[PDB]
C-alpha cells in the first residue's frame, strides 16, 4: 500500500531530480479530494516563495525564471485523492538548493460530515557537482571485506595447527 | 398483531366506564412513530367517527356528541391504549374500534368493543 | 427341567405364601440369567404348547419365598409380575388380569405402540397443523391411555414390586398423559408443546436396545466429573485474566471531531436510537452493523482523520460479545474454547487494543482450546474402552448347456474382472471432464462415451446372467448392486443428472483388491451395522432437539424479525419450520452455535436461548463423539482378528496380474534367445583435519548462529524498508557474506565426508541445494541480469533459507523423522480420499455447473430481485443502461472438477460453506438469475457431504494415522517418538513425581506455644478453612464488573486487602509452625512465592495509580490476583492428575510447536514475498494482512486452526479486471499492480492447512492421548 518514504536531499547539477513528497491518509478506504501547493526558501534567502499549485490534474507553474520549463508533475495521476504529490526537476541548477516545503490540503468526505485537513512537508536540498557515496554503502563494504579476511585467517591458522597436531600423531603412532 | 378487546361491554347509566384496548407487538413503541385510530359507530354498518388519536401526543378531537367527557387512561409505553369515559347516558350505546400500527411492526391491529348501557 | 414348567394356580399362590411365612421365621441374589427381559437358559428347552402366555409358577428359587409369578412369551422371553392381586382388587386368577397379560405379552401389541409413537413424530412436524388434526391427536391419546391401562391391568399401579410405577419409563409414560389430559382440560401453549414432545422419548422404550445405549451413555458421561471440573475451573481462570485485561475495551468507537450547535458528547448519546441516526456521529464500515472499533495504542485501529476513539455505546455483536462482566467473559472463554467463530473474537479484540495481545489469545488456543479437547477426547476413549473389556469377558464366559458351458468359460474368466475394472475407472475419469463452459461437440462425445460404457456394463449383466442362473447370480452381494446400478442407469437411458451421477457407485469394486478402501466401507458399514442403535439414538435426538426448538421459537422468528433482519423477512438460518430448525441443529452440531444463538437470544430471551443451545450442545456433542470412539476403536480394533488367509481364493485381478506378469516373463525369454540366436599421505592428513574441524562443537555452534543470524535478517524486508536505507544496505552486504560461509562450509564438508558419504544423505542434499540456489542468484545478480523475469522470481526461495535448522535441532530432526515415517499411510488415506471425494464432486458439477452467476449492484453488492433482471440477457441490457451492474460469479463454485474439489474442502472444513449453500439453494438454472431459496432441498447434499466425506473420512484418516504412530513406537522398542534422547532422562525422572509415597510427620517443635501452633496448622479443619477463604477471594474476584460504582470498588479493594493478610497470616503460621521444615514441600514453597508477588504486586499497583500514570501496566500487574486463586489445585486431587498429565506430556509438545513454528515462519516470508500488494477485502483489512512480519505471523496463527482460511484465501483469488487492477501504481514503492496469483494463493493455503492438521491434530493428539495412558495408573 502507501508507503511514506523521504526524499533525498543530493542533486547533482546539469541533471534531473524528483522531489518526493508522499501523504497517506489514515484509512485508505475513505474519499478525499486534494490539490497541493510548493514553496522554495532558496539558500541564500529568507522568505518562502510559491512555485506551483497542482489541482484538478493541472499544474499550474507561478511565474519564475528559476524553475521556469524545470518542472513536471510526477506524483498520484488520473484521480482526485494524491497520495503522492512528487515533482520533477528535469535540469537541477544551482538555484534549485534550499528547503522546499509541500503542502497537502485534503478534503475528508463522510457520511453527513466534511473534514478538511492539512499536511506540511519540508524537503531540503543541496545541489552537488559529483554524487558522493553513501557513507552507509562506503562503511559496510568495508566491513563486509574485514569480516570475510578475518574469518578466511581464523579458518586458515585453525586449518595448520590441527594438521601439524594430527601429521604429529600420525607420525608418532 | 395480536389486539385483545372485549366483545361485549355492559355498564350501567351515570357511571364510568373503560374499554379494554390491548395489544402485544414485540417491538418497543417507539413514540415518536406510534399510531392509534379509536373510532365509534352506532351499528357494524354505520360510519365511523375519530375522538381519539395519538400521534405524536394523546389527541382527543373532543367531538359534540361525546362533550369533555372522554379521555385517555392507559399508556403505549405499557400496551395499554384503553379509553375511559364519564357518566355515559343512553345514546353512547354502540361500537367502540381501535385502531393500531406500531413500527417498525406491519400488521395492523384492530380491536372492537361494543359498548352497552344498563339501566 | 422342562417339568419346572407348571401353571400358576392358587395353591401355588398358598404355597409360597407359606413360603413368606418362612422367610419371616428366618428373619443370596436373584439368577442374573433369569431376570427379566431375557431369553431362558436352553436348559429348559421348548415350550409347552399349552402353556405360553400364561401365568406360570416361579422359575426362579430366589423368588421362591416371595409371592411372584412368570409370565413366558412367544418368542422366548422372560416377565416377573407379582402375585399380589392389582389395586388390592383384582386376583391373578381373574379374566381381567388374564387378558391384559397376554395382551401386554403379546408382540403385536408393542409394535402397534411402536408405529403410533413414529407417526406422532411425523405429525409433531408441523408450524401449524390444520384444523381437523384434533381427530388425530385424540386417537394417539387415546391409544396411549389403551396402553397405559393395559400395563395397570397386567401388573398393578404402586403396589409393592414389580408393578407399573417401579421401571422409570412407566413415569414418562404417566407424565405424558397426565399432560395431555391436563392441556386439553385447561384449553402457554408453546410449553405445553413443548411437553407434547416428550411423546418421542418413548421410541427408546419400545425398540430394543436403546434402552441399554442410553444406559451406556450415562456411565459414560459419570466418568467425566474430574475433566468437567477442570474445564469449569480453567475457563474461570481465564474469564478472570480476560476480564482484567479487557474489561470496557469493546466500547471504543470513533467519534465525530467538529460536533455542530456546540452540542457534547453526552447530548449526542441521550438522543441516538437508530443505526441511521448512529452513523451520521462515528464511523461506520460500509455495510456493517457495529460501529468500527478503535484504540489508544499505536498497533491498535486508527479512527479516520477527524475522528477521535471514546469509549462509549454498547458491544458488538448486539451486544452479546464483551469482557465488561464475568458473565460475558465465561461466554467469550467457552467460545474461544469451543473455537466457535474466534476468529471475529480475535480480530476485534486485536483491534481495540493492540496486536501485542496476541499473546493472550495464542496461550488460550493452547492451554485451554485443544488441551482440553483432547483430555475430554481422551477420558471418553478409556470409558468406551473399558465398556468394552467387560463386554467382550461376558461374551467369553439340452441346447441351453451348451451355451451356459461356453458362456461360463468366456466371462468368468480373470481378464474380464481386468477389463472390467479397466472400463470402471475409464468411465469415471469421463465423466470428470465436464465443465460448466462446455461446447456442443463436447457435450455429444461425453452423451456417446456414457452411452458406450452404459451399454458395456449392461452387456456384461446380461452374459453374467445367462452363464449362471439367476437362483446363483442373486447370491452374491457385488453381484445384486451392479444389477441396481445398471438397473438404474437403463431407466436413466430410457428417461436426469441424479441418475447419471449414480453410476459414480461403481467405483467401490475396486475395495475388493484395495485395502485401504475396504477399510471405509468397514467403517460405514459397522455405523449402521454394530453401531445401528447409537446412529438410531443420535436420529432421534435431532429429531428432538429440532422439535423443541421450532416448538419454542418459530412464534417469537415470525414476530420479531424486525430485530434481526432490516428488510423484515425471515433471515437464512431459523426456526419457524421443521427443515430449518433440523438445520440449525446440525450445524451447532458441526460446530456453529453462535452466530445463529444470537439472533435467538434478541427474538426469544437470553435464558430459553441460552439454556436450549446449551443442552443441545452438549449432548449431541457427547453422543456424537461416542459414536465416532466407537467407530474408530470398533474398526482398528475389533477388525484385527485373522479370521480368515489373505485371499485364500484369488482374486481375478491377482489371477490376471500373474498371468500378465508370467506372459511377460516368458516373451522377455523368448526375445533374449532370438537375439542371441540372432547375433597421497599429506592429503589423507588433510581430509582427517577437515573431518576434525568440521566436527568441532565450535563449529557446530557458530554454523547454527550464522544460520539463524541469516533466517532472522529475511523478516525486514517488509513493504517498509524503502523507509530504511540503511538496514537495506546493511541487509545486502549480509547476505553477501552468508552465501560465502556457507559456500565454506559446503566445501568443508566434501573434503571432510567425501562425495558418497556426502551425498547419501538428505540433510547434505538440503543443504547444497539451498547453497546452489544462494549461489546462482548471487552470480547472476554480480552479472547483472538482476531483472531477467524467472530468475527475479527465483529470488523468492531465499525463504527457504530457514529449513537449515532442521538438521541442527534434535527436536525438530525427531519430530520429522516420526512425520517421514508415517508419510506412506498419510499417501494412502489421501488417495482413498481424493477418489472418495471425486463422486461428490462431479455429482455437485451436474447439480450446480454454471447456475452461481448472478446480476449484481456493485455499490450495495445486492442481487436484483429476480422481477426485474430474470436472466443474463436482461442484466446486460441493464448494464448497457446503468453502469454499477455487474454478471458476478462465485470465486469458489462446482463450475468443475477443480473447483469442486476446493469448494468440498471448504465445506468439509466449515469455513466458508455458507456462502456455497446459499448460491446453490438459490441457484435456479444457466443463465438465470437465483431465486431465493428456489432450491432450497438442495440442503440435503451437503448434509450427507458432511456426514460421508467429513466424518467417515476423518474416521479412516485418525485411524490410520495413529496406527502408523504405534507401529512406529512398537517398532523403536516401545519407545517415545516425539522425545529426544536427553529428554527420556527427564521424562522418566519426572514420572516420579506421581508417585512418592508419603514423608514423615515434621517433628514437633519443643515449645509448648510453637507446639500448640504446629497441631492448628497441621488439621484438616485448618486445610478446609484455607481452601474456603481461596474460594470465598475467587467469588469477591468475579463480582467485579465494568462501570462498576466508587463505593464498589473501594468496598471491593478493601476485601481484598483483608484476604490478603488473612494468607500473609496463615503463612506466617505455617513457618514458625514448621521452622525450616517449611521448604521441603513444594506446594508451600508456592504458596510462599505466591504470597510474595501478591503483596509486591498490590503495592507496585499502588504506586502505578497514584506515582505514575500507566493504565496497561497497571492492569498488567494487576494480574498477580490469579496467583492466589491457582492455590485450589492443591487438594483437588482429580484435577492435580490431569494437569500432571499435561506436565509430562510438555517435552514432546515442545519439539511439536518449535517445528510448527519454523513452518509458520517459513510461510510467513513467503506470504510478505507474495501477497503484500493484493487488494484490501474480505479477510484482508487494515490490520490483517501480508504486508508485514507481525500481520503475517497474526494471520498465520489464525488459519493454524483453520479459522477465515477461506477469507483470507478471497482476495488472492483475484486476477483479472475488474476484480484487480494490473497496473495499480503504489506510493513509495516501484511494485505495480494489486492482483493475486489464484494457483500460488491455492497451494500456499492448502498446504497450509494441511501441514496444520497433521501436527495440531494428528500429532498434538497423538501425544496427549500417549501421556492420559501414564497418569492413569
Ligand atoms: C445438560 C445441560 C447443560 C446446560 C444447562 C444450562 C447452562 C447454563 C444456563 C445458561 C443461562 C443462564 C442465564 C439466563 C439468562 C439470564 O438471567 O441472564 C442474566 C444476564 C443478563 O445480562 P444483561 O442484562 O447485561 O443482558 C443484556 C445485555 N445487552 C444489553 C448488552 C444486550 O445474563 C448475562 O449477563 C449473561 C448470561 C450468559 C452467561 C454465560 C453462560 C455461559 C455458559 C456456558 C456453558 C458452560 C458449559
Ligand atoms: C499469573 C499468576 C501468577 C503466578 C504465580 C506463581 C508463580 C510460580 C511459582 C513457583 C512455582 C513453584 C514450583 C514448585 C517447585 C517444587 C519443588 O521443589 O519440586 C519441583 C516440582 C515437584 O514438586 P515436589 O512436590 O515433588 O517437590 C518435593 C516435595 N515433596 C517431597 C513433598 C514431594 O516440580 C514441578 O512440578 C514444578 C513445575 C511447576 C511449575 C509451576 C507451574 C506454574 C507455571
Ligand atoms: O568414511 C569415509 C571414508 C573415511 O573418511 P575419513 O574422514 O578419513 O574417516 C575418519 C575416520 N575417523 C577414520 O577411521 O579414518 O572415506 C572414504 O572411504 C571416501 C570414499 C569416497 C571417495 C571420496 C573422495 C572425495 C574426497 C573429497 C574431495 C573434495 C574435492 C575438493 C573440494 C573443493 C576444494 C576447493
Ligand atoms: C488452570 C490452568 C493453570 C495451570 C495449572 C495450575 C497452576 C498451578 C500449578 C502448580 C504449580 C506448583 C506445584 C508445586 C509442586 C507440587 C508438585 O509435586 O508438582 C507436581 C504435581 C504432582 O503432585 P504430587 O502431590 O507430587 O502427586 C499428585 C499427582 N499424582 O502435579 C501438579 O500438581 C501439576 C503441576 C503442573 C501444572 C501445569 C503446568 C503446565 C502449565
Ligand atoms: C475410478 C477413478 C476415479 C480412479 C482414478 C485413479 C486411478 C488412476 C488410480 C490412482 C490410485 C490407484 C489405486 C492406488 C492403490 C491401489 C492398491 C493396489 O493394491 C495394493 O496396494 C495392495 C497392497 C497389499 O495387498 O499389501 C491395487 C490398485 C489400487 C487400488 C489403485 C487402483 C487405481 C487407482 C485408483
Ligand atoms: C530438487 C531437484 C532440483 C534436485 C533433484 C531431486 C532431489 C530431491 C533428489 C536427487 C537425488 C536424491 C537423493 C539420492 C540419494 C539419497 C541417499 C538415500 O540413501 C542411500 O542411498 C543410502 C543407503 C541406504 O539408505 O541404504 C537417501 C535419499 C537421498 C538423499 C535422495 C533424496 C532425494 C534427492 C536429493
Ligand atoms: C447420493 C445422493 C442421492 C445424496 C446426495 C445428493 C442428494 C441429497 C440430492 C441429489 C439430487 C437432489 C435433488 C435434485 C432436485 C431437487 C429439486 C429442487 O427444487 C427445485 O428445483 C424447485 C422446484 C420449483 O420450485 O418449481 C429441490 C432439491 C431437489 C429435490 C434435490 C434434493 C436433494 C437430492 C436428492
Ligand atoms: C526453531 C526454528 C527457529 C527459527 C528462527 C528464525 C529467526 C527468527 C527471528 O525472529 C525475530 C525476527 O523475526 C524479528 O523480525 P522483525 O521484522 O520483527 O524485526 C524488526 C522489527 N521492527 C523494528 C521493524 C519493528
Ligand atoms: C515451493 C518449493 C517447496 C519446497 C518444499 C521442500 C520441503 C522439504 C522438507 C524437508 C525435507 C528434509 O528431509 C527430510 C528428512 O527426514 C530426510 O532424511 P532422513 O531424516 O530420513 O535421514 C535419516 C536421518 N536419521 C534417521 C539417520 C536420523
Ligand atoms: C504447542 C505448545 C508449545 C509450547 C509448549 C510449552 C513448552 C515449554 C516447556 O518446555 C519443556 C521442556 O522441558 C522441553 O524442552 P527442552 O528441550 O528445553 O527440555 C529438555 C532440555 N534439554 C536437555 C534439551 C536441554
Ligand atoms: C507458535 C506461537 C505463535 C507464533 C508466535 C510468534 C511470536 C509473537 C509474534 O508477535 C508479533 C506481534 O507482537 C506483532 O505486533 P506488535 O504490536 O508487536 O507490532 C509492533 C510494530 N511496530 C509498531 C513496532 C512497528
Ligand atoms: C475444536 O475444533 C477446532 C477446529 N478448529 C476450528 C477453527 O474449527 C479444529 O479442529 N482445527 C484443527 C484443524 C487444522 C487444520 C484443518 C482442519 C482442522
Amino acid at each position: 500500500g502507501c508507503v511514506e518514504v523521504d526524499s533525498e536531499t543530493e542533486a547533482v547539477y546539469g541533471m534531473t531530480f524528483k522531489i518526493l513528497c508522499i501523504s497517506c491518509k489514515r484509512r485508505s478506504e475513505t474519499n478525499a479530494e486534494t490539490f497541493t501547493e510548493w514553496t522554495f526558501r532558496q539558500k541564500g534567502t529568507e522568505e518562502f516563495v510559491k512555485i506551483l499549485r497542482y489541482e484538478n490534474e493541472v499544474l499550474q507553474l507561478e511565474e519564475d525564471e528559476r524553475f521556469e520549463g524545470r518542472v513536471v508533475w510526477n506524483g498520484s495521476r488520473g484521480t482526485k485523492d494524491l497520495q503522492d504529490l512528487s515533482i520533477f526537476i528535469t535540469n537541477v541548477t544551482y538555484n534549485h538548493s534550499g528547503d522546499y516545503e509541500c503542502h497537502v490540503y485534503r478534503l475528508l468526505f463522510f457520511e453527513n460530515y466534511e473534514h478538511n485537513t492539512s499536511v506540511v512537508k519540508k524537503i531540503h536540498i543541496e545541489v552537488v557537482d559529483k554524487a558522493n557515496r553513501d557513507m552507509a554503502s562506503i562503511v559496510s563494504e568495508i566491513m563486509m571485506y574485514v569480516l570475510i579476511v578475518v574469518l578466511t585467517i581464523w579458518l586458515v591458522a585453525e586449518m595448520i595447527y590441527c594438521y601439524k597436531k594430527i601429521a604429529a600423531a600420525t607420525e608418532t603412532a | 398483531m395480536e389486539v385483545t378487546v372485549p366483545a361485549t361491554l355492559n355498564v350501567l347509566n351515570g357511571s364510568d366506564a373503560r374499554l379494554p384496548c390491548t395489544f402485544n407487538s414485540c417491538y418497543t413503541v417507539n413514540h415518536k412513530q406510534f399510531s392509534l385510530n379509536w373510532t365509534y359507530q352506532e351499528c357494524n354498518n354505520c360510519s365511523e367517527e375519530m375522538f381519539l388519536q395519538f400521534r405524536m401526543k394523546i389527541i382527543n378531537l373532543k367531538l359534540e356528541r361525546f362533550q369533555d367527557r372522554v379521555e385517555f387512561s392507559g399508556n403505549p409505553s405499557k400496551y395499554d391504549v384503553s379509553v375511559m369515559l364519564r357518566n355515559v347516558q343512553p345514546e353512547d350505546e354502540g361500537i367502540y374500534n381501535c385502531y393500531i400500527m406500531n413500527p417498525p411492526d406491519r400488521h395492523r391491529g384492530h380491536g372492537k368493543i361494543h359498548l352497552q348501557v344498563l339501566m | 427341567g422342562p417339568q419346572s414348567f407348571v401353571h400358576f394356580t392358587k395353591q401355588s399362590l398358598a404355597l409360597i405364601e407359606q413360603r413368606i411365612a418362612e422367610r419371616k421365621s428366618k428373619e443370596p441374589k436373584p439368577s442374573s440369567d433369569l431376570e427379566a427381559g431375557k431369553q431362558l437358559p436352553f436348559i429348559y428347552g421348548d415350550i409347552p404348547p399349552g402353556m405360553v402366555s400364561e401365568p406360570l409358577e416361579d422359575l426362579d428359587p430366589y423368588y421362591a419365598d416371595k409371592k411372584t409369578f412368570i409370565v413366558l412369551n412367544k418368542g422366548k422371553t422372560i416377565f416377573r409380575f407379582n402375585a399380589t392381586p392389582a389395586l388390592y382388587m383384582l386376583s391373578p386368577f381373574s379374566p381381567l388380569r388374564r387378558i391384559s397379560i397376554k395382551i401386554l405379552v403379546h408382540s403385536l401389541f408393542s409394535m402397534l405402540i411402536m408405529c403410533t409413537i413414529l407417526t406422532n413424530c411425523i405429525f409433531m412436524t408441523m408450524n401449524n397443523p390444520p384444523d381437523w388434526t384434533k381427530n388425530v391427536e385424540y386417537t394417539f391419546t387415546g391409544i396411549y391411555t389403551f396402553e397405559s391401562l393395559v400395563k395397570i391391568l397386567a401388573r398393578g399401579f404402586c403396589v409393592g414390586e414389580f408393578t407399573f410405577l417401579r421401571d422409570p419409563w412407566n413415569w414418562l409414560d404417566f407424565v405424558v398423559i397426565v399432560f395431555a389430559y391436563l392441556t386439553e382440560f385447561v384449553n402457554n401453549v408453546s410449553a405445553l408443546r413443548t411437553f407434547r414432545v416428550l411423546r418421542a422419548l418413548k421410541t427408546i422404550s419400545v425398540i430394543p436396545g436403546l434402552k441399554t445405549i442410553v444406559g451406556a451413555l450415562i456411565q459414560s458421561v459419570k466418568k467425566l466429573s474430574d475433566v468437567m471440573i477442570l474445564t469449569v475451573f480453567c475457563l474461570s481462570v481465564f474469564a478472570l485474566i480476560g476480564l482484567q485485561l479487557f474489561m470496557g475495551n469493546l466500547k471504543h468507537k470513533c467519534f465525530r471531531n467538529s460536533l455542530e450547535n456546540n452540542e457534547t458528547l453526552e447530548s449526542i448519546m441521550n438522543t441516538l436510537e437508530s443505526e441511521e441516526d448512529f452513523r451520521k456521529y462515528f464511523y461506520y464500515l460500509e455495510g456493517s452493523k457495529d460501529a468500527l472499533l478503535c484504540g489508544f495504542s499505536t498497533d491498535s485501529g486508527q479512527c479516520p482523520e477527524g475522528y477521535t476513539c471514546v469509549k462509549i455505546g454498547r458491544n458488538p455483536d448486539y451486544g452479546y460479545t464483551s469482557f465488561d462482566t464475568f458473565s460475558w467473559a465465561f461466554l467469550a472463554l467457552f467460545r474461544l474454547m469451543t473455537q466457535d467463530y474466534w476468529e471475529n473474537l480475535y480480530q476485534q479484540t486485536l483491534r481495540a487494543a493492540g496486536k501485542t495481545y496476541m499473546i493472550f489469545f495464542v496461550v488460550v488456543i493452547f492451554l485451554g482450546s485443544f488441551y482440553l479437547i483432547n483430555l475430554i477426547l481422551a477420558v471418553v476413549a478409556m470409558a468406551y474402552e473399558e465398556q468394552n473389556q467387560a463386554n467382550i469377558e461376558e461374551a467369553k464366559q439340452p441346447y441351453w448347456i451348451k451355451f451356459k458351458k461356453c458362456i461360463y468359460f468366456i466371462v468368468m474368466d480373470p481378464f474380464v474382472d481386468l477389463a472390467i475394472t479397466i472400463c470402471i475407472v475409464l468411465n469415471t475419469l469421463f465423466m470428470a471432464m465436464e465443465h460448466h463452459p462446455m461446447t456442443e461437440e463436447f457435450k455429444n462425445v461425453l452423451a456417446i462415451g456414457n452411452l458406450v460404457f452404459t451399454g458395456i456394463f449392461a452387456a456384461e449383466m446380461v452374459l453374467k446372467l445367462i452363464a449362471m442362473d439367476p437362483y446363483e447370480y442373486f447370491q452374491v452381494g457385488w453381484n445384486i448392486f451392479d444389477s441396481l446400478i445398471v438397473t438404474l442407469s437403463l431407466v436413466e437411458l430410457f428417461l436426469l443428472s441424479v441418475l447419471r451421477s449414480f453410476r459414480l457407485l461403481r467405483v467401490f469394486k475396486l475395495a475388493k483388491s484395495w485395502p485401504t478402501l475396504n477399510m471405509l466401507i468397514k467403517i460405514i458399514g459397522n455405523s449402521v451395522g454394530a453401531l445401528g442403535n447409537l446412529t438410531l439414538v443420535l436420529a432421534i435426538i435431532v429429531f428432538i432437539f429440532a422439535v423443541v426448538g421450532m416448538q419454542l421459537f418459530g412464534k417469537s422468528y415470525k414476530e420479531c424479525v424486525c430485530k434481526i433482519n432490516d428488510d423484515c423477512t425471515l433471515p437464512r438460518w431459523h426456526m419457524n419450520d421443521f427443515f430449518h430448525s433440523f438445520l440449525i441443529v446440525f450445524r451447532v452440531l458441526c460446530g456453529e452455535w453462535i452466530e445463529t444463538m444470537w439472533d435467538c437470544m434478541e427474538v426469544a430471551g437470553q435464558a430459553m436461548c441460552l439454556i436450549v443451545y446449551m443442552m443441545v450442545m452438549v449432548i449431541g456433542n457427547l453422543v456424537v463423539l461416542n459414536l465416532f470412539l466407537a467407530l474408530l476403536l470398533s474398526s482398528f480394533s475389533s477388525d484385527n482378528l485373522t479370521a480368515i488367509e489373505e485371499d485364500p481364493d484369488a482374486n481375478n485381478l491377482q489371477i490376471a496380474v500373474t498371468r500378465i506378469k508370467k506372459g511377460i516373463n516368458y516373451v522377455k525369454q523368448t526375445l533374449r534367445e532370438f537375439i542371441l540366436k540372432a547375433f597421497g599421505k599429506i592429503w589423507w592428513n588433510i581430509r582427517k583435519t577437515c573431518y576434525k574441524i568440521v566436527e568441532h562443537s565450535w563449529f557446530e555452534s557458530f554454523i547454527v548462529l550464522m544460520i539463524l543470524l541469516s533466517s532472522g535478517a529475511l523478516a525486514f524486508e517488509d513493504i517498509y524498508i524503502e523507509r530504511k536505507k540503511t538496514i537495506k544496505i546493511i541487509l545486502e552486504y549480509a547476505d553477501k557474506i552468508f552465501t560465502y560461509i556457507f559456500i565454506l562450509e559446503m566445501l568443508l564438508k566434501w573434503i571432510a565426508y567425501g562425495y558418497k558419504t556426502y551425498f547419501t544423505n538428505a540433510w547434505c542434499w538440503l543443504d547444497f541445494l539451498i547453497v546452489d540456489v544462494s549461489l546462482v542468484t548471487l552470480v547472476a545478480n554480480t552479472l547483472g541480469y538482476s531483472d531477467l523475469g524467472p530468475i527475479k522470481s527465483l529470488r523468492t526461495l531465499r525463504a527457504l533459507r530457514p529449513l537449515r535448522a532442521l538438521s541442527r535441532f534434535e527436536g525438530m530432526r525427531v519430530v520429522v523423522n516420526a512425520l517421514i515415517g508415517a508419510i506412506p499411510s498419510i499417501m494412502n488415506v489421501l488417495l482413498v480420499c481424493l477418489i472418495f471425494w471425486l463422486i461428490f464432486s462431479i455429482m455437485g458439477v451436474n447439480l450446480f455447473a454454471g447456475k452461481f452467476y448472478e446480476c449484481i449492484n456493485t455499490t450495495d453488492g445486492s442481487r436484483f430481485p429476480a422481477s426485474q433482471v430474470p436472466n443474463r440477457s436482461e442484466c446486460f441490457a441493464l448494464m448497457n443502461v446503468s453502469q454499477n451492474v455487474r454478471w458476478k460469479n462465485l470465486k469458489v463454485n462446482f463450475d468443475n472438477v477443480g473447483l469442486g474439489y476446493l469448494s468440498l474442502l471448504q465445506v468439509a472444513t466449515f469455513k466458508g460453506w455458507t456462502i456455497i449453500m446459499y448460491a446453490a439453494v438459490d441457484s435456479v438454472n444457466v443463465d438465470k438469475q437465483p431465486k431465493y431459496e428456489y432450491s432450497l432441498y438442495m440442503y440435503i447434499y451437503f448434509v450427507v457431504f458432511i456426514i460421508f466425506g467429513s466424518f467417515f473420512t476423518l474416521n479412516l484418516f485418525i485411524g490410520v494415522i495413529i496406527d502408523n504412530f504405534n507401529q512406529q513406537k512398537k517398532k523403536l522398542g516401545g519407545q517415545d517418538i516425539f522425545m529426544t534422547e536427553e529428554q527420556k532422562k527427564y521424562y522418566n525422572a519426572m514420572k516420579k513425581l506421581g508417585s512418592k509415597k508419603p514423608q514423615k510427620p515434621i517433628p514437633r517443635p519443643g515449645n509448648k506455644i510453637q507446639g500448640c501452633i504446629f497441631d492448628l496448622v497441621t488439621n484438616q479443619a485448618f486445610d478446609i478453612s484455607i481452601m474456603v477463604l481461596i474460594c470465598l477471594n475467587m467469588v469477591t474476584m468475579m463480582v467485579e464488573k465494568e462501570g462498576q460504582s466508587q463505593h464498589m470498588t473501594e468496598v471491593l479493594y478493601w476485601i481484598n486487602v483483608v484476604f490478603i493478610i488473612l494468607f500473609t497470616g496463615e503463612c506466617v503460621l505455617k513457618l514458625i509452625s514448621l521452622r525450616h521444615y517449611y521448604f521441603t514441600v513444594g506446594w508451600n514453597i508456592f504458596d510462599f512465592v505466591v504470597v510474595i508477588i501478591s503483596i509486591v504486586g498490590m503495592f507496585l499497583a499502588d504506586l502505578i495509580e497514584t506515582y505514575f500514570v500507566s493504565p496497561t501496566l497497571f492492569r498488567v500487574i494487576r494480574l498477580a490476583r490469579i496467583g492466589r486463586i491457582l492455590r485450589l489445585v492443591k487438594g483437588a486431587k482429580g484435577i492435580r492428575t490431569l494437569l500432571f498429565a499435561l506436565m509430562m506430556s510438555l517435552p514432546a509438545l515442545f519439539n511439536i510447536g518449535l517445528l510448527l513454528f519454523l513452518v509458520m515462519f517459513i510461510y510467513a516470508i513467503f506470504g510478505m514475498s507474495n501477497f503484500a500488494y493484493v487488494k484490501k477485502e474480505d479477510g484482508i483489512n487494515d490490520m490483517f494482512n501480508f504486508e508485514t512480519f507481525g500481520n503475517s505471523m497474526i494471520c498465520l496463527f489464525q488459519i493454524t486452526t483453520s479459522a477465515g482460511w477461506d477469507g483470507l484465501l478471497a482476495p488472492i483469488l483475484n486476477s483479472k479486471p475488474p476484480d484487480c487492477d494490473p497496473k495499480k501504481v503504489h506510493p513509495g514503492s516501484s511494485v505495480e499492480g494489486d492482483c493475486g496469483n489464484p494457483s500460488v494463493g491455492i497451494f500456499y493455503f492448502v498446504s497450509y492447512i494441511i501441514i496444520s492438521f497433521l501436527v495440531v491434530v494428528n500429532m498434538y493428539i497423538a501425544v496427549i492421548l500417549e501421556n492420559f495412558s501414564v497418569a492413569t495408573e
